[PDB]
């Protein structure tokens, strides 16, 4: 059932092609999340070397062989234009959202049912973010915690004709520091403009996931399967932070999940210790627009990729 | 692995009838030139190399013993005509294959075999009535 | 036809190491199972080191010597068959000195025999008597005896003037395989606990601070009665070293009737 | 090299995957059994040049002799053949009724399974229609020539139209299975079968029961089976509709053929 | 590093082989669960035919190609001799237990940690039967739906990572009410969500209605199982799903 | 080169049916998306029935007629175009009566034209 | 609703259609059911279960209502939900589908030449 000089994927295997691409792009970028994450090289072919952890640079400047994965790269461009942060975490949640959906789709569940659960989990997750955000006044002591949290993810925990600490000796090192400063300035910009900040180290993802699980269906009975998939997708952020830091993926997530009390308690992943850690106490703070845009960006793309029924060649 | 035939060769429809029509013409060709007193002879050799020359249609069919299913029908019909009369086996053999040849293109055009049988059963009785009257 | 040179010793190491890698996880109360495919499709999920190698047919002569020695160990002693093969394989798995450094086997054998006499001397210090009325000498199991002995050689090697210090220390680190496998079967982090385990034997007493085979975390052997006999460990280390010394002395496998 | 065969773990038997429709394959084995005997149905049945196991030539149109000489190896076909052997008990006719009717039930069942209807719901409809057919058959000796097959189909189709739920799909197809028998008589007589069904339903719409197919090469019209004297037996149709439905239901209940060893 | 005439899977592929066999055996027997389930044929080769839904006959008399699956076949012979029922559902829980375990083992979890969660959930699962042999219990997967909610509301006492094994045991018991919805021709997810969502401020049972697909109180209709069947089921599935997960390597003994 | 006989009508059905199977799920407010692989490796995730068929290459002339008739619909009515191709593909997908029953198309066309006058009256 | 409403009229009107044209005449009615078949497939609800009950509502209740909700998936009256579409769009949509199908059915030889 096709014309010559073309191809068509009729059955649901077309959806598996898109799920496999996102799973692969997830495993590529998960190693460069956080400060302890590894770096990726960008060989331009002409002979220019470039090291960076910025997911926007690893998707915009790096050309991607797979056709489906190049779409998610364009979203990381759009994600960087609004907030300037969260491009890496955006791809990891998309990869896990589509991963969890395949578990239920293989059981005969339609994609449209799962996407309606994401829209419900998004609103619940978006309302819970309003409660966790801290609207304190922005002082020099606070912005330093924001700048350190943003700059640690792009430098060697230490930061022509002068050493790198004279703020560099090489060309690519100057470009790496230029990207970190622009990401650090935009992080302090968002905290100042949007006076609210949220804890980091996956403390918000762990709290929102517990809220979604403690949320009965309200739009449809089967929609909760997507809410559960949305909950497990958010937990990929603390999972990856435990991997890059060299600790067990399961022990770290279970400890922070066991922390419960009769009071506001938000714990995160300690990259040096592995134990739980109140991100607000130690001085780890993320922006409100970053986590807000993640839920809006992750749900829209994970939804649209699930609604893809066939992959046709337009004269390819 | 699990098949229905498993050696059982079978074909049905128009191709089977057309296959039998062509197989019957082979028996006609074996006795086509022997029709009449001045008909051409036929040389037949048995397993021992012994020769047999005869222009009699009945004697030719006895020595052939063709293994084709449709061909055996004409041979047993012709053999019965030899036992009952001893003459006319070639006329019966030629007419049968010729009735089959003339209705061959109509069978290919989708005409049912049963409609053809009503014509032979009808035309035969009219012919038998015309013989006795004339 | 005939195999000689470093090809022989490098082959006996891969053989004895392969036989040891099979039964690495069959040690302790969390002994992982092994699925043996019979030619007729029969399967047995046993986890006994003796019965596993008993049914596995091998071709290498060195692997047969490693198996037959454990069989002889099984008759004289009803325990320690799996530890003899793991230690004998781990002692041989350190090929950094044999090929890259071109150390003669006689140099390493002088180091292995020197360590064996010191390994035995270290066990009898950490021993503990027995009131059998309620050889009467036990030792702390759960990797405590291995890590305790390894601490003595690492300290004794500091005064070991010569090139034999390098393989002498390697035998000590080879004894860490016993708590390594016990921690792997429990599912805990091997490096994190083994690192903290070695530090306990340095500062705290060496007679305790072993490994919990059921829980996976560290625990003292005075609070947990995993005390093993002394003769089982002596014949275990003596047989593993003598077996490693045996295969290293093999430098020419030849046929002949 | 992976990915190999899916759902193949029992003696390497040919296990059809979910896309290959394992149920659709056992039905095809039964449809082929009908075509071997669909042409021999009726007074104008076509003879079969059967070759005995002794290399003997026999030209016949009897169904029991065709199957006895045709070594039927497919088990899904053996069940329908076992119904033909059970048809010989309690009656000595209606053998091809079991082959033609059951072949239509399974052939029409594929149209339901392809839509998505469960095989367990298809069985409930045929069991309901078989019970309903046994109530209508006394109201109809019964007429032959496909006369009862249209009236019994007409009476069962009305029961399915007014019966709400999913069982109406299989009940309606149970009525269309009866139409295969007039279609067999019409095809073997050299007549457009669709024209016979159109006329047989019109006269039955006007209440002219006991009307069957007029066996004639040059006349595709119909006539009254009572006036012509063509009549069938009640128990022949009763036990044939019963055993044919059980054979079809027994094949539908099966979804996978598996080998064994003692 | 290997000898001639020898082969061994040192990595975790031994579990992927054994887990794949259980999933294959799960998909075979799940179609003959309950009255609405389909039947299986048993061709002896000589021409004899035998139809039966009894899982023990489909495992004792039939022949299986996979060596690993033949182990589970012998288990059904043991399950039949003690209780006389539950051989089919025993194989489904083993496949779904191993399925959920593979999901966590791929995340780097050790198999031995998962088996400790099963032993904790199993002991809690047995106590739930005593709360809900003259004693009988409901059917229609009502116990499985209830025990699943009970195990979720139960934290470990030996370690935290056993929480994952308890979750795998909870989702594994739901295969029975899932399969009963498939064989009856109803949606797998709609049927389970209805019976699982049905809750009240009192001890209430709930099961799958094979004819309607809606929830059903088994006591109000006359659908009852035995106590020893469900008791031996939890003890049998936990033992075999455990031992299959402890298989670290598969060695050919001269095959 | 050319086509003749029953292969033409059954071939035109598979072409028109195939074009409708593409946009079967593009109907309604919960329409599904489609992935169009550009020649340069790009993707367009549109869900518009007119835009999908506009970018797809078709070899059968029957498909060009189905697409060209849909474009004429857009000029007159910017809505319901997806329903035309689906119904035209489903009306043609019933090939049982067309070929397997050996009915002439004039018999089928007379019925389709009779129903159309009845469908118009009922609406 | 308009598809199922029209299909019931043809199926009831085909009962008085003596001839071979009744079979394709009824097949056109079953083809109109594809429109709610896709609306139900997209929402994820069971197609056979709702489409079966949907046809029963048109038989008993008035045919002017009781269609399908594409968002929720359940049945709903169009008097309660403003999904009312124009007439000229449906008539031209019905003619263009039949006129197009009649066209391709009239093709029997794809010939090349200029
Ligand atoms: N010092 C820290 N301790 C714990 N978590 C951190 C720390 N710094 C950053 N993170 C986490 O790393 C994630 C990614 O941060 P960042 O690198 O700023 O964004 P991106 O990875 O998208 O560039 C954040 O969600 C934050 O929770
Ligand atoms: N209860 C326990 N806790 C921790 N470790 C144990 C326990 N029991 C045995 N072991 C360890 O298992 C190893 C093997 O013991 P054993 O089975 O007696 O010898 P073998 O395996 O040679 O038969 C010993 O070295 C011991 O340290
Ligand atoms: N002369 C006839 N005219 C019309 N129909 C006939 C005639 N003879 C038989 N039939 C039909 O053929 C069918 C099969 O008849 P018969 O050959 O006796 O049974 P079977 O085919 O099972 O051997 C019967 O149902 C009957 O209606
Ligand atoms: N009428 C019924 N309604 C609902 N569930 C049933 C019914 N009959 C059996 N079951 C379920 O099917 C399962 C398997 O039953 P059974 O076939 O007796 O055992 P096995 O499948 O092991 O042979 C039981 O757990 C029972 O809950
Ligand atoms: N909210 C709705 N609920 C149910 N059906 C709808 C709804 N909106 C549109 N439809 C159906 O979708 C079909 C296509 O509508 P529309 O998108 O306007 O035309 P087209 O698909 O040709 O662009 C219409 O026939 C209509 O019946």
């Amino acid at each position: 059932t096709l014309n010559p000089k073309a191809e068509v994927a009729r059955a649901q295997a077309a959806l598996a092609v898109n799920i496999s691409a996102a799973r692969g792009l997830q495993d590529v970028l998960r190693t460069n999340l956080g400060p302890k994450g590894t770096m990726k090289m960008l060989v331009s072919g002409a002979g220019d070397i470039k090291l960076t952890k910025d997911g926007n640079v690893l998707l915009h400047e790096m050309q991607i062989q797979h056709p489906t994965a190049s779409l998610i790269a364009k979203v990381a461009t759009a994600q960087d234009d609004i907030t300037g942060d969260g491009t890496t975490s955006n791809v990891l949640i998309i990869g896990e959202l589509l991963k969890q959906a395949d578990l239920y789709i293989s059981e005969g569940l339609h994609p449209r049912i799962i996407t309606e659960g994401f829209e419900a989990a998004k609103e619940k997750a978006l309302q819970f973010l309003e409660e966790v955000k801290v609207s304190r006044e922005m002082d020099r002591e606070t912005l330093i915690d924001v700048a350190r949290t943003s700059l640690r993810t792009k430098v060697h925990a230490e930061l022509k004709h002068k050493s790198e600490t004279d703020t560099g000796p090489n060309k690519h090192t100057l470009t790496q520091i230029k990207d970190a400063v622009r990401d650090g300035l935009r992080a302090v910009k968002n905290a100042i403009d949007d006076g609210c900040v949220v804890p980091g180290a996956g403390a918000v993802e762990v709290a929102m996931a517990e809220a979604l699980i403690k949320h009965k269906p309200s739009v449809k009975g089967r929609a909760q399967l997507g809410v559960q998939a949305f909950a497990d997708a958010l937990l990929i952020i603390p999972k990856v932070l435990a991997q890059n830091s060299g600790f067990d993926l399961q022990e770290t997530l279970v400890k922070i999940q066991a922390e419960h009390s009769e009071s506001g308690q938000l714990v995160g992943v300690d990259l040096n210790t592995g134990e739980p850690m109140v991100a607000a106490e130690v001085g780890v703070w993320d922006n409100y627009c970053v986590k807000k845009q993640l839920l809006h960006s992750c749900t829209v793309i994970a939804t649209n990729i699930l609604l893809v029924d066939e992959i046709m060649r337009a004269g390819m | 692995v699990i098949l229905l035939k498993e050696g059982t060769d079978s074909s049905q429809g128009i191709p089977q009838l057309v296959s039998n029509i062509s197989a019957c013409q082979v028996i006609a060709e074996a006795v086509r030139t022997t029709l009449g007193p001045r008909g051409m002879d036929k040389l037949i050799v048995d397993g021992r190399g012994k020769a047999t020359i005869s222009n009699d249609g009945a004697t030719i069919l006895k020595l052939l013993d063709v293994v084709h299913p449709a061909a055996k029908t004409l041979v047993d019909i012709a053999k019965s005509q030899d036992a009952e009369v001893g003459d006319g086996t070639t006329s019966v053999t030629l007419l049968a294959a010729e009735f089959l040849k003339q209705v061959k293109p109509y069978v290919e055009e989708g005409l049912h075999p049963q409609i053809i049988i009503r014509a032979f059963r009808t035309a035969t009785q009219l012919a038998v009535n015309k013989i006795k009257e004339i | 036809k005939r195999e000689s040179g470093r090809k022989v010793q490098s082959g006996n190491i891969n053989a004895a190491k392969t036989i040891a890698d099979i039964i690495r996880t069959c040690l302790g109360p969390k002994s992982m199972m092994k699925m043996l495919l019979d030619p007729m499709g029969g399967i047995v999920m046993t986890n006994d080191g003796n019965a596993i190698l008993r049914e596995i047919q091998v071709q290498h002569p060195a692997a047969k010597s490693m198996i037959e020695i454990s069989r002889t160990q099984d008759e004289e002693v009803g325990d320690g068959t799996t530890s003899v093969i793991i230690l004998a394989g781990e002692m041989l798995s350190v090929a950094e000195h044999f090929l890259e450094q071109q150390m003669h086997p006689t140099v390493v054998i002088s180091a292995y025999r020197k360590a064996l006499d010191d390994m035995i001397s270290t066990l009898k210090k950490i021993s503990i008597p027995v009131d059998i009325s309620d050889d009467p000498q036990l030792v702390p199991g759960g990797g405590a005896s291995e890590m305790a002995v390894a601490h003595a050689l690492t300290e004794k090697s500091k005064a070991m003037t010569g090139v034999e210090q390098w393989p002498y220390r390697a035998v000590a680190q080879a004894l860490e395989v016993i708590p390594r496998t016990l921690i792997q079967n429990c599912g805990a982090s091997t490096i994190r606990l083994l690192t903290s385990l070695r530090a306990k034997h340095t500062q705290e007493n060496c007679e305790t601070w072993g490994v919990n085979g059921e829980t996976g975390t560290l625990v003292d052997m005075k609070e947990l009665g995993i005390w093993e006999p002394l003769a089982v460990k002596l014949q275990t280390y003596k047989t593993a070293v003598e077996t490693a010394v045996l295969l290293l002395r093999i430098d020419d496998i030849v046929s002949g009737h | 090299k992976a990915p190999g065969f899916a759902q193949m773990l029992k003696e390497g038997a040919k296990h059809f995957s979910g896309l290959e429709e394992a149920v659709y394959r056992n039905i095809q084995a039964c449809k082929e059994l009908a075509q071997t005997t669909r042409t021999a149905y009726g007074p104008n049945g076509m003879n079969k040049m059967v070759i005995n196991h002794l290399e003997k030539l026999f030209v016949t149109n009897d169904a029991a002799t065709i199957l006895r000489e045709l070594e039927v190896q497919h088990p899904a076909a053996k069940m329908i053949v076992m119904a033909s052997h059970m048809q010989e008990q309690e009656v000595g006719d209606g053998t091809n009724f079991v082959l033609v009717f059951a072949g239509a039930l399974l052939e029409l069942a594929e149209e339901l399974l392809r839509i998505g209807l469960s095989v367990s719901e298809v069985i409930e409809g045929y069991e309901i229609a078989c019970r309903k057919a046994h109530e209508i058959l006394p109201n109809l000796l019964v007429p032959g020539g496909g006369a009862t097959e249209i009236e019994l189909a007409k009476q069962i189709t009305s029961y399915g139209e007014t019966c709400p739920g999913l069982e109406q799909y299989a009940i309606k197809k149970f009525a269309e299975a009866f139409e295969a028998i007039p279609r067999a008589l019409a095809e073997n007589s050299g007549v457009k079968a669709n024209e016979v069904i159109s006329k047989l339903y019109a006269v039955h719409q006007e209440g002219n029961k006991n009307v069957g197919l007029d066996i004639e090469a040059e006349v595709p019209a119909v006539k009254d089976m009572l006036e012509a004297g063509i009549l069938d037996t009640y128990l022949g149709k009763y036990w044939a509709i019963k055993l044919a439905t059980n054979a079809a239901v027994t094949v539908l209940r099966v979804d996978q053929i598996i080998m064994a060893k003692p």
